[PDB]
This record gives structure tokens, sequence and C-alpha cells, in this order.
RNA sequence: GCCUGGCGGCCGUAGCGCGGUGGUCCCACCUGACCCCAUGCCGAACUCAGAAGUGAAACGCCGUAGCGCCGAUGGUAGUGUGGGGUCUCCCCAUGCGAGAGUAGGGAACUGCCAGGC
RNA sequence: GGGCGUUAAGUUGCAGGGUAUAGACCCGAAACCCGGUGAUCUAGCCAUGGGCAGGUUGAAGGUUGGGUAACACUAACUGGAGGACCGAACCGACUAAUGUUGAAAAAUUAGCGGAUGACUUGUGGCUGGGGGUGAAAGGCCAAUCAAACCGGGAGAUAGCUGGUUCUCCCCGAAAGCUAUUUAGGUAGCGCCUCGUGAAUUCAUCUCCGGGGGUAGAGCACUGUUUCGGCAACAACCCGAUGCAAACUGCGAAUACCGGAGAAUGUUAUCACGGGAGACACACGGCGGGUGCUAACGUCCGUCGUGAAGAGGGAAACAACCCAGACCGCCAGCUAAGGUCCCAAAGUCAUGGUUAAGUGGGAAACGAUGUGGGAAGGCCCAGACAGCCAGGAUGUUGGCUUAGAAGCAGCCAUCAUUUAAAGAAAGCGUAAUAGCUCACUGGUCGAGUCGGCCUGCGCGGAAGAU
RNA sequence: CACAGGUGGUCAGGUAGAGAAUACCAAGGCGCUUGAGAGAACUCGGGUGAAGGAACUAGGCAAAAUGGUGCCGUAACUUC
RNA sequence: GUUUAUUAAAAACACAGCACUGUGCAAACACGAAAGUGGACGUAUACGGUGUGACGCCUGCCCGGUGCCGGAAGGUUAAUUGAUGGGGUUAGCGCAAGCGAAGCUCUUGAUCGAAGCCCCGGUAAACGGCGGCCGUAACUAUAACGGUCCUAAGGUAGCGAAAUUCCUUGUCGGGUAAGUUCCGACCUGCACGAAUGGCGUAAUGAUGGCCAGGCUGUCUCCACCCGAGACUCAGUGAAAUUGAACUCGCUGUGAAGAUGCAGUGUACCCGCGGCAAGACGGAAAGACCCCGUGAACCUUUACUAUAGCUUGACACUGAACAU
RNA sequence: CUUUAAUGUUUGAUGUUCUAACGUUGACCCGUAAUCCGGGUUGCGGACAGUGUCUGGUGGGUAGUUUGACUGGGGCGGUCUCCUCCUAAAGAGUAACGGAGGAGCACGAAGGUUGGCUAAUCCUGGUCGGACAUCAGGAGGUUAGUGCAAUGGCAUAAGCCAGCUUGACUGCGAGCGUGACGGCGCGAGCAGGUGCGAAAGCAGGUCAUAGUGAUCCGGUGGUUCUGAAUGGAAGGGCCAUCGCUCAACGGAUAAAAGGUACUCCGGGGAUAACAGGCUGAUACCGCCCAAGAGUUCAUAUCGACGGCGGUGUUUGGCACCUCGAUGUCGGCUCAUCACAUCCUGGGGCUGAAGUAGGUCCCAAGGGUAUGGCUGUUCGCCAUUUAAAGUGGUACGCGAGCUGGGUUUAGAACGUCGUGAGACAGUUCGGUCCCUAUCUGCCGUGGGCGCUGGAGAACUGAGGGGGGCUGCUCCUAGUACGAGA
């Protein structure tokens, strides 16, 4: 256990608080215009619902309509039908190896919840990076004391704390920024 | 942190380079922890218990290289 | 002078390897072993009394350069004093001048005493 | 045997150097202790006197009517409470400006708070210093208070700061080592001075005798390192290549130690004794640790200079270059550095470079700038540049891809036709097309191309009066 | 200091006024021991300011504003 | 109401109220070497000390540690008394070796010994303390909730981004055109919390913060005017400062920020009214920082002592009895 | 005499009763037409209380003091003595808060001597024996071993085994080495006695270099040294020896922690903070190579892996200048310069239709926002503008203004500490001086000089001032464009 070991750990822990929220954000219905909400999709074939990682595959022509490139020749009707059990459950087409989804924007109401929402993950993600940051300063204090650090050894070890806390502070000031900046276009 | 420290002085070396007035026993060479760095020969020998290369009877140093593998081995011949 | 043993000089161009070789002179093995003496077991070693045999081993020679080793001339690195350029480096004058590598050398030489021809 | 002694004159004054005890060269603390003087300021309290314009609110209690069994209760009136209300005097002090060598060592001006009360005020009294008093701030105790003022111990102590007075002559440091409640102080040693002794003592050069493991180099060893070779990923080993402060089978210069010799050097040397100062060094050169082979950085070794050295040079510049100032000169030669004018001395001589004010700041990298030199390729079987024309077929190569046809990408990159003709160099199309290229043939008539060794220049080059 | 400070008690006229406030006066006492000009910047103390109205500033600091008697009338809350 | 007379008037001190605790009176306590005095010509409904600070609803758990209260059986222990053994000396003994009584001495400490401490119990409106790993969850998650390990015991009510929150301008709502402040919420309380009081509270306040109406020269942006200076004349007549001055700019140099050095630019000699960029301007041997084997006052389970409080022994201090 | 008694008697331990010391701040009497004091009487208490001397406890109530130094300011952290290697420039020796490790002991044998032995490792072949035991050979050659670090050394072994032993002896010591010194080290040989060996000979501790504490004050043993009239004795000396993580290890005491923002004195710019300076790692700006993206296409725009600079400009380092004083951040007021230019002006390329942009080159004339929040600078936000430039000027500007942030003294909270107090935490409150001599600016005069003296009007060397820009319209709804 020293300084950076426990630099670290900070970066770590607060890697994966800020991966907890990413995808945290990814799983609200936004303006759809990208595929960071189909990605996960899973395409249910060959008794398992393989996810699109290793079976089908989609993406978006444009901001407006998606197409599932399925590679079987029958995954085609898979993904469609799948389409469904999800926040989706839309009714695509069925025109070549590829499917269509159209992407058009929400209601009003959606806008509000979406947007309280959008916030609220962002202060649940730098809450939990402040309790991060706090715990790693507690560690620090007991390296103090067993590294037989010095005042200045220390208080630079503190300075270094903040600064890895506020980089993930800013990640996720970002990140629910451009959620944000789109589904509150 | 750990380093530091060091031993003192301990001289140790040629005191009586070559011929001298080598009195009735100088030291000719107290390069301690050794043996084969300067060999007891000669009318000199002692060789005390921390290596010291004794030096006898009254005269001149030699500083000669004999025996089977170099061997230094000091010595002091009448003058 | 040829061969051998003991004791030294000098310690690798004196060593190692490989091939040949010498014998009941000397040496070596070798024989015998209750004993002197010896084995943390062994007569292997030390130790003693000594054939028979053989130079097989070792040892000593001789040849051989494959592996060591010695090793320049020249050039190169460095460097003392004086001077000069210069980013921590280097140049010139002038003394000293390697190491490695190359040429090549190289299969020791030598004294005392003793014993055989 | 070894230590300390033994054929050294001492002693007493006088003058001086030093030391010890003393104020000990002089001036200076914050403080500590002893005895007194202070409650005419202020803080508490004690005794005895004084003060509070005006205006407001209206408690308790009481009377009467109502009411009750009686009490509660109720309402008018009466009544006059209060650290009660507004506001002068009186007390106080929240805000601003002005004053700040003031009118004033805390005030003036305009606002502000209390104003019958834990109120305010006069006179006199009582608590005294480690003590008092304190609605508590260490506040007040006579413009003084985390321990008053006055006199004394007293010339406290001051390893700190400052200051130290007439002249001339000689020598001349140190800024280090080792100890140190030591680190800006001391002490022994070192270095300075003075005296007395003593030797070819000491130094330079030459030569002779030495141990060396630094520079360098090398890779057997200790580690590190590649590249190849005999390992159901690789060490070991072998050959080829490097690296090392804590590697060495090698190895200087050179320093150092000793011996001999000549010359030179007012003994430079060693010993003892009187007096020291000095133990903050700085810069530059060289070898290094550290730092960033950063610092006018820092820590060592060593040499030089400044310190403690003026003069000349580097514009001006302790340290760098030259050079060591006894004094006077309206005399000469030089060192470093300079010789067109400020400004002493060549607009000097010969030959060559540069053309940028380079000279007179700065790198990777960039470029037909330019001087010199050795050489190589193509070339009148026409090089070279320009100009004309050509540049095909299998084939849109296979795969891939919606498409990939020379030219997204991967693989292949052959063959045929020839004077030549890449399964293609770039642009381009959705893909083709199309355009240009390599190349080849002709025209053209004499040189052409880029590498290298070396001299000077150009770009890269933005900062504040 | 011939110092804009400090100092206890007594007395208490007229008009207006609640009044020992305040303003103007009586009795009485004074003009404050350098003056004379000028009519600058700037400082000090004041008066008035178009339109705006706290934009000032750390802060409405300072200013400006309010101001009496009688009557009408007056919220949350309340320990009434 | 009180306070730092002379930069702090306050959220500080005080306060009525509350609680604990000590005190039976020649009180506790305080001034005083003592006499004596205050407390009080009072007497537990009294007086002193301590803390909290109207009032309302309240005031949780921990006695391990320190303190205080009670116990005091046992262990340890002062002075005091001095058993006991040892030594020095020497009469005598002895040709001598040594041994040695008594006395005197030097030493040794049996033994007797109170409080205190250890020990046993209590006590928090006494000084004080009130959990760590982290235990088991809608993708991961995350771990407030709370398993388990150990505490003297692990923060109850109430409150919470607060006079307390580091990240911090946390997040949300309100107000604004726009609000790091402000108000209302959330709770992730770095590090609130119950008389070193918790949460409220009408009234009060030259108290801190925020907002609004009015009001304005506070400001946009300053203008005019009335007076006291400033300016002029006459009289009187200071100050700090001061090595010497023949007292320019720049760029460079330099003990590293130049009127004085180098180069250069500029510049006829001297006043008066104004302004403050420089003379590292004036003033105070820097108050911050370090140093001195400097000082002071303050703290404490630093050391060494000491007043006071308290223990026992002997003395003033005597007579009997029971055991 | 020896156990347990009974009376006696003594003498302690308690505990009762008494009076007669002693107390009385109960009552009365006299001195005395006094509350004091003294005497007397009586009552209560009573050998207790209390006081003196001695003694255990308690004792910041009070007092005197201690509470180290090094240190790239101090502090925190670390360190302090000894041994080993490198640093260390081939003699000795050398510094750092330089790079790496160890010691505070261990052995009666792990010492002495005599005699004898010699490894590690690999290969091969062998019951259980395999990676790795023991055995046999061969190769190998100090790569093993060494009580414990590192260096040097070691085969004649110092490495290993055994026999016998006590030289780990006593007194001395030629001569050296190394220290400022105290002191430390090496030492042949001599004398006495040992041991081991046939003998020569070897042995005065360990292969060597760490394994340590001076003095004083005492303890113990020995000694006929001394012994205060004499003989003894106590004591002293001498010899041997014991007692100190005095480790801050040359050891100030036997005995020693803190606070100050209530502070104070003597000193330092020998030494921190501000600003200047040196430096520029960091920072910012620029350039080099060009894999990539750019549908295609390195270089319109950007650019990986890496490379080179410029500025003084961030974060830093150094401690050269000021500590006999150079006032901090922000605001206000007033500025001045730079160019790495925000706007306006002139251009190149464009993935430039136009309109608008992108990037680079040139250009410093002029211009370059009001507010909300916060002390802010900055920043976020509202709303403007042609634009709301970056930077230097002691982070320009207090002998010009402010005093909001920030270091005095008051006070409180959270937190730390037993506590005084403390915080690069917060919170409410909290005095800002100077009449300008010199330079320099802004104005304004007085002299003289311009060569006879005057009144005028000019010339113009030079110096300064000013240099901003929107929108609408016409061109032209044209060029351009699918239109818009
Ligand atoms: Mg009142
Ligand atoms: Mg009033
Ligand atoms: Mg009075
Ligand atoms: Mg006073
Ligand atoms: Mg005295
Ligand atoms: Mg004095
Ligand atoms: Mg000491
Ligand atoms: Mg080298
Ligand atoms: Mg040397
Ligand atoms: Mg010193
Ligand atoms: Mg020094
Ligand atoms: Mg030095
Ligand atoms: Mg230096
Ligand atoms: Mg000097
Ligand atoms: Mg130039
Ligand atoms: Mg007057
Ligand atoms: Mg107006
Ligand atoms: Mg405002
Ligand atoms: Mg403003
Ligand atoms: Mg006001
Ligand atoms: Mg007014
Ligand atoms: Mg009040
Ligand atoms: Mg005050
Ligand atoms: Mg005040
Ligand atoms: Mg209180
Ligand atoms: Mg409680
Ligand atoms: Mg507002
Ligand atoms: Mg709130
Ligand atoms: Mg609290
Ligand atoms: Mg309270
Ligand atoms: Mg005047
Ligand atoms: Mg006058
Ligand atoms: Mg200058
Ligand atoms: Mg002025
Ligand atoms: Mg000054
Ligand atoms: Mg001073
Ligand atoms: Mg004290
Ligand atoms: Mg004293
Ligand atoms: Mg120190
Ligand atoms: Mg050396
Ligand atoms: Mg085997
Ligand atoms: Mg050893
Ligand atoms: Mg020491
Ligand atoms: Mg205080
Ligand atoms: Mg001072
Ligand atoms: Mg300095
Ligand atoms: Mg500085
Ligand atoms: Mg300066
Ligand atoms: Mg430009
Ligand atoms: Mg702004
Ligand atoms: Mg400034
Ligand atoms: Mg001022
Ligand atoms: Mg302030
Ligand atoms: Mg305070």
């Amino acid at each position: 256990m020293t300084l950076k070991e426990l630099y670290a750990e900070t970066r770590s822990h607060m890697q994966k608080s800020l991966e907890v929220l990413e995808h945290n954000l990814a799983g609200l219905r936004t303006g759809r215009a990208n595929p960071a909400l189909l990605l996960h999709l899973k395409v249910e074939y060959y008794g398992a619902h393989v996810p699109l990682n290793q079976i089908a595959t989609v993406t978006a022509p444009d901001p407006r309509t998606l197409v599932v490139q399925s590679w079987d020749q029958n995954a085609l009707k898979a993904i469609e039908k799948a389409i469904r059990d999800s926040d989706l459950g839309l009714n695509p087409s069925n025109k070549g190896d590829a499917l269509y989804i159209n992407i058009p924007p929400l209601t009003e109401e959606r806008r509000k919840d979406l947007v309280r929402a959008v916030r609220q993950y962002a202060e649940e993600g730098r809450v939990a990076i402040r309790n991060i940051r706090r715990e790693a300063l507690d560690k620090l204090k007991k390296l103090a004391k067993e590294l037989h650090l010095s005042e200045d050894e220390t208080k630079r070890a503190e300075a270094e704390i903040q600064k890895i806390t506020d980089e993930f502070i800013a990640k996720a000031d970002q990140l629910a920024e451009k959620k944000e900046q789109e589904i509150l276009g | 942190g750990g380093s530091t420290r060091n031993g003192r002085d301990s001289e140790a070396k040629r005191l009586g380079v070559k011929r001298f007035g080598g009195e009735s026993v100088l030291a000719g060479s107290i390069i301690v922890r050794q043996r084969g760095t300067k060999f007891h020969a000669g009318a000199n020998v002692g060789c005390g218990r921390d290596h010291t290369l004794f030096a006898k009877a009254d005269g001149k140093v030699k500083f000669e290289v004999k025996g089977p593998k170099n061997r230094k081995f000091i010595s002091i011949e009448a003058e």
C-alpha cells in the first residue's frame, strides 16, 4: 500500500462508478438518433439470446433511422420481433439484410421525466465519487502514519488525491451534459 | 532512508615503498585484509594478525614477484 | 654426452589436448601382510617385509599447433605542461602513449648432487 | 631492558607582551531580587449629601351595578405599578466625515443608546504589587500594566550589534581538519608574525628504485545485452555485438614515496618558545556527486585570481586576459589588446573568401546561394530538356463488396503483342468513363545528372520606456 | 499654551411651545488678539439640480426621506 | 443591563430561573506567621463553590480511564523501638599461629507502626466517550439500511450543506432578465445532538445575512452657486529631514531595479502655482521568519521543591477498670 | 527448663469511667457606670481537642527551571556511535538530507598445536531414491566453504576431520603505523612459567577489518605503601575487578514537557514570506518527420510515435539585493508599451457557388460592454457590440483613493489537545500618517542671448493632436444559385 497504489485505487473505483453512470445514462430512451441505445439489443439465435456482438448486425443510416444488417439470411426476422421486449417494442419493416428503424423526437411529458432523470443520475454519480475521494483520503492518512511520510509528502499526496477526484467529477459532468444536450435538444 | 554511513580512515597501504631506511621494523605495507596482495618474504616476515607486512632487520626494501602464480612478496635485503 | 631419480631457478611462447614411445638400472605399478603403523569401511591411502610379472596406469620423454599462452611495427584511445574553438565536447604544439586486433612467436629453458650406458 | 632524571645558573628588581581574579576596551537590553511611594486617574465597596423639563401607557388593590347558594366570573369607574414607553438636562458611545507636524497624546460636527434605575453625581473613607479590584477584556490600579512608580543590589548578564582617536618601516594569514546542547562561539592542530637553535635540512630538473588499478580499453569473472546455432516457451553452452560508480584475465599519463647528482634559491627546511588572527569565502579552469552535464545552484578534490592588488585589456564588469604599484621624470622597449574617425598606432603588403551589415545572438530541419577538390553514371548507335505520337491483349486478375473494372482494402503482380505497353503513379466516377505518369519511337543538336570531401553565406528567428 | 476638552451647587423674565426642546428677544455679556485683497485648480462645510432612480458599492456608506395633535383604522403571531 | 479609558458593544460578561455539591455554626470558606476579622449580630426556606442561562417540550446510552463518595477485610508502607548477627579496640591466653571476655564503640536491622496506594462497591446537570471491516440488493450496481469483530457503551428525541460541510457555487424548489449571498427542502452529518445543554420561542436588539416600498448626486455624468482655506500684500514665524552636490531621458553594466558607471539622446540661466511616477522618499535598530544553550507570563499525569490540607510517634499528658 | 494456665507484678493493644492539666466564641462576679483583657465562681467538654518537633500521603495553590543539534529558511519526516563498498581523479585522506548494506554480538571451542583431508556443479550407471538424499565412476576446477554485512584474502589453505590440550598465559618491549588530543593499532625479541610435536618450530584467542562509554562517585579481593600524640583501626594510595542503549554514543544535571495571536529584548536579508535577479525542468507559443481521418486524398482542416527550438509567461528551483521596514489580493483613478491581433484594413490556400466561414501571411492607426452572484482576479449567467484581444509595466498605479479578502489583540462553532492553547477551517467585530527639497510631468513668468535700438508680420527645422465604427438605401433582388 503506497501513495501511488492509493491513487490507482482512486482512479479505478471512480472509473467503475463512472461506468455505472455511463451505461446508466445509456439505459434511457434518448433521441435514439444514435445506436448507443440499440448497441445492447441481444439477438436470440441458436437457443441463445446472443446479443448482436457475435450474431446479427445493425446501424443508423441517418439520425432518423437504423438498419438491422442481419448476417444470417434468417436472423433478419429475429431482431425484427426482437425489436420488442424492450423500451423499443417497435415494428420495423423488412427489406434486405438490413432492417429499418426510423428515429424521431419524443413528447414534452417525457421531456420532463427524461430531464429530471438525466441530471438526477448526474448527481448520483457525483455523490458516489465524493464518498470514494473521502475514503481515498482516509487511506492516505493511514499511509502518512505508516510510511512515516512528512507533512510535505502527505499534503502533496492529498493534493494529488483531489486531482484524480475532480477529473472524474468532470467526466460525469461532460457525459451528463451530452446525453442531456441531446435529450434536451 | 537507509543510504548513508561509512567506515573511518583505515589507511592501510604502502608506507615503505621500495628500498627505504627500514628500521628495526617499520611497516613497509600495512595493507590489511590481505596475504597475497603482499606476502611475507625475505629478512622481513611477521605479517601480524591484521595481515600487516612486518619487516625485520634493518636494511633496504625489495618488492618482488616470485613463486607459482604471480604472488607479489616483500622482503628487506641488507643495504 | 644418452637416460633416470632427488632438490631448486624461473613461473603458460614452461599449460591442455592428441599421437608415438621407455623398463626387473631409476621410477612406477606389483606381491605379501601376523606384525610397525593405518582405515569415522576398506593394506585404497598411509605402513612394513618383499618375489613374480608389466610398462597397462601414472610418470618421463618425442612429435603434433586444435585450445591456451607470449606478442610487435604501424595506427587508434587516453594524458602532463602551453595555447585554442566550444551547448555538457573537441582541436593544435609538444613530451608520455595504451587496450583490443593484425604480423608473428610458440610443443620451455636452466643449475646442484646422485645412479645407470 | 623501558619511562622520567643526571656536568641547562639561578635569583631579585625595572620596562614591555600574554594570562588569572576583578566591571577589565566603551556604550546598550527584555529582565530577576530587596526596601519604600502611590486608589487627587481608574476598578470595587463604605458613610454622608445632590439630580432626573416635559409627554405616554395604564398592573395590583378598591367602590358600584350584574352574577353565584356562596365562590369563580363580569363590566364601568377609582387607582396608581413598571431594571415600562417618547424625549431635554444628566449618563453613555453604534455610524460617517474632518482632524492625524490636530483646537485636542481620542476631540469637533451631524446623526445614535439609556434617561425612577443593576441609574447618575459631590465630599471623605477602605483595599498596594505576584498584591488589590474586576457584570471577566488581562480589563483598571495617576497619559505606565501577561505583574505599577521610586531608590537600591548595579558598572545584572549580553558567545549579539555598533564604536575604538597620532606617523613611518618590515613580514604577513585564514575563511580548513578534528571535538563541541556545537553550527554567526570556542578549543588542539593547520596557515601568519617574532626570538633562539640545527643540517647541503628543503625545493626545481636529471637519472635510478618503488607500489598503483584512475583514464582508456576489454567482456574471463559479477551483472546487464542483442543476433544466430544443438531445447513437445525458453536458461545452460557455442560463435558474432555492445554496456558498468559499487565488473576486471589488461592498463597509461601522472601523482606520490625513497636514493644519487649539478646548478640556482638573502634557509626557502625542521625543532622549541612569546604574540596572533582565522575556523561565513567567492569566481574561473580541470576531475566529479547532486540538480535538468539548469541556476551568479549546491557538496567535494585541485590550481589560479579576488578576498588582502592598484596598473593595461574585455564598451562599462572584485573573480577572466596581461601584469605584481619604494618615490620623482614633458625619456625609451614591450605584454594582453589594438592601428578608418570619437581614440595612441597601417584606410599596410600579397593572394583568396563573403555580398548577408553575415561580421555584430539562437536548433532540429529546409534550399538550382556560392569558392575549392577527388570521382562516378548517360551521351553524335544522338544523353540531356522541350515538341509529335504512341502506352495494347488475357483482364473488369482472384477475393471482398451494394459496386471495387490499374487507382477503398487483402493476395497475386504473370503471360501475350512489341519500338514500347506497370494487373499500374496521382486525379477522378456510385462503379465505369475520362485526364495525366512510368516507358518507347521520332524530331533536337552538345553536353548532362546527381552523390561525396571541404570554405563562407540564406531561411528557421515573435516582447514589452 | 490667553488650548474648540473637563469641572459640583444656586437662580430661572417675554412671545410662540407639552417643555429646563427650539426660534426670536429682556436683564446682562459678547464679536472669540493677525489683518487687507482676490474670486484659480484642489481640499473642507453647505444650497439647487434635467431625465433616470442603487444601475453605485464589499455593503444604500453618505446622502435624501420620515417627523406634530386629533380622529378613522391596523396583519401573522402571542407568554394575552 | 455589563465590557477591551485610547481600532472589538458583540453571538461575549451579567441576569432572574435550573441543577450538583460543601457547610450543624467557634459552619464551610476567605484575609491573616498570630491576635483577630469577614461569612453573619445570619444558622440549612441559611451561606459558600461550580456549571447551565427567561419560558415551552425536553434532557438518551456508557462508571472501563481520571476525579469525588463509601468500605477498609487482606497485601504493601514513615518516623518510632531496636532483636539479632558482624567488625575495631584489649585484659588475659600463648615462645609463636592465632583466640579472644568485659567495657567502649562502628555496623546489622527482628520487631511495633497510621493515613495513602492496591483491592471491593458507587458516582456523568463529575472530567469525559457514544463503533470499525464493511454484512446481505433491477445491467454492474450501490451498500444510507444494517451482519459480523471489538467496545465502558457504541449517538435516543430533536436538528442538519448549519456561527458546524472539506469536495462546495452539493442537488432541487423560490425570488431575479441573470442570485458563489438569501429563503424552503433533501441528508452523502469530512467533523450536530441533549445543562462545556437539544429543538423551539412572543417580546426585545446602535447585533449578522436577504428582500421590498419610499427616497434620493450613491451612480449614469457631472453643472452652477454660497461660505472656510488655497493664491496676493503687510506683521509674526514653525516642522520632519539633511555625507557632499556642478541633483536629465534611454539602453546596457553593476551587490543582480542607476541623477552619479559605458554608450548615446537631449538640454540657454532662475522662479511661481499645481500633481504625485522615482529619489527602493520621511517616520519606528521588522512586529512576520530564523537565531541566542536571551526574557517574561501561562499550562500540565515535565523535573525539583514548597504554603496549605492530612497521617502516625514523642512532648505539654494524669488516675482506675474490663479484655 | 521445657507446652497451658491461676493469682501476683510489669509492660504494650484496644476500649470504658473519672478530674486535675488543657479547651469553652455558655452563665455570673470584680477590676469597671468596657463589646477587649485579666482574676474569680459555676456549667459543658476533657487527657480528647489543639500546638511544638519528627514523619508517610496529598500539593501547578506557589516557586525555580528544563524542554538538543543537523536541516538547501523553520517545522514535519529522517538522522546522531561503530564496520563495509562506491563517490575519491591508480599513495594517505576528502563533502552532500549522495548511491547500497550491516554492528551493540557469538564461541571453553567456533582458541592452541600436531596429524590428516579438499570442494560446487553436471553426466552416466545404481533397492526402495524421486527435481533434490546415500553409492560408483567420469567431466569440472578456488563457480564451494568462511558463525553473522561488504571488501580484500585464503590450497603452505583461514575451508574440513580427529588426538591432545589451555598461549584467550604473567611481566616487558627494539621499532613502527594512526590520531589536535584523550587514545587506537602492528610488533620481532627478552624473563618466568605452559601446551602441542620426533623434530624444526607454532601458540600473548578467533582470516582480518564492526560487536562500543572517557571522568567522577562508589562496591569487592589483594597489599604490612600511608594512617593527624603513639599502637591499632576507619579512611586514603597502589594492583586486579564490578556498576552508564551517559545511543543527542568526547558522555552540560543524580533529577527536565509544553503554550503565547498578551507577548518582550539582542541580532540576520548569514535565513523564510512580497516584489527584483540567475535558471526555464514545468508552462505557453512555434517548428521537424508523417502513420493515420479527411468517402477518394498525409499536410483545406487535424495529426499518432517520436524530434528541435522561442518567450520569460505559469508551476517551480536557487537564496544574490532589501529584516537600523521595498505596505498584501481585488476594486477605483490614471495609464504606457509589446504583438503571439479580438474588431476594422490588405492578401495566399480552402473540403472557397453566394452569403457566411476555416487556416495561414501582413498589419499596433484607432477601437475593444452594461449588469446578477462572489472580496475576488477569474468564472458561470442575463442582455448587448463591429469587437468585448493576450501579455509586460514592483502579478503598472496607497508620500493618489478604498480596506471587501488577508496575520494583532474580543468572541463562538466544527476539529485537535488533559490543558495553556491550536487550524493554509469557519464565523460576528476590528484606527490606513506625511505642508514635496531633488528628478519628472502640467501650466506660467523673471533674466540674458540672438552683435545699434525698436514696433510688427512671417518663414517653418522640428514636436504634438487626430486616426474607431454600425445600420439603411442605390447599384441589385442583379453576379452567383436547384432553390432558399
Ligand atoms: Mg425605562
Ligand atoms: Mg429615552
Ligand atoms: Mg472621591
Ligand atoms: Mg493608565
Ligand atoms: Mg552584584
Ligand atoms: Mg549594563
Ligand atoms: Mg555534549
Ligand atoms: Mg572507463
Ligand atoms: Mg591520487
Ligand atoms: Mg565554526
Ligand atoms: Mg565553514
Ligand atoms: Mg569550498
Ligand atoms: Mg556558487
Ligand atoms: Mg573579510
Ligand atoms: Mg546581426
Ligand atoms: Mg484667545
Ligand atoms: Mg435629478
Ligand atoms: Mg448592484
Ligand atoms: Mg458594479
Ligand atoms: Mg446612513
Ligand atoms: Mg439628512
Ligand atoms: Mg441594551
Ligand atoms: Mg476600545
Ligand atoms: Mg467602539
Ligand atoms: Mg453560557
Ligand atoms: Mg446528559
Ligand atoms: Mg437587487
Ligand atoms: Mg437552508
Ligand atoms: Mg456543540
Ligand atoms: Mg446556550
Ligand atoms: Mg496662506
Ligand atoms: Mg507673508
Ligand atoms: Mg537600468
Ligand atoms: Mg498633496
Ligand atoms: Mg521608506
Ligand atoms: Mg532589527
Ligand atoms: Mg510554574
Ligand atoms: Mg536564574
Ligand atoms: Mg536547529
Ligand atoms: Mg585512495
Ligand atoms: Mg542418479
Ligand atoms: Mg571474522
Ligand atoms: Mg557527539
Ligand atoms: Mg484573550
Ligand atoms: Mg526585535
Ligand atoms: Mg541574501
Ligand atoms: Mg522570491
Ligand atoms: Mg531588490
Ligand atoms: Mg504577425
Ligand atoms: Mg463581470
Ligand atoms: Mg502590484
Ligand atoms: Mg494615504
Ligand atoms: Mg478587512
Ligand atoms: Mg482571540
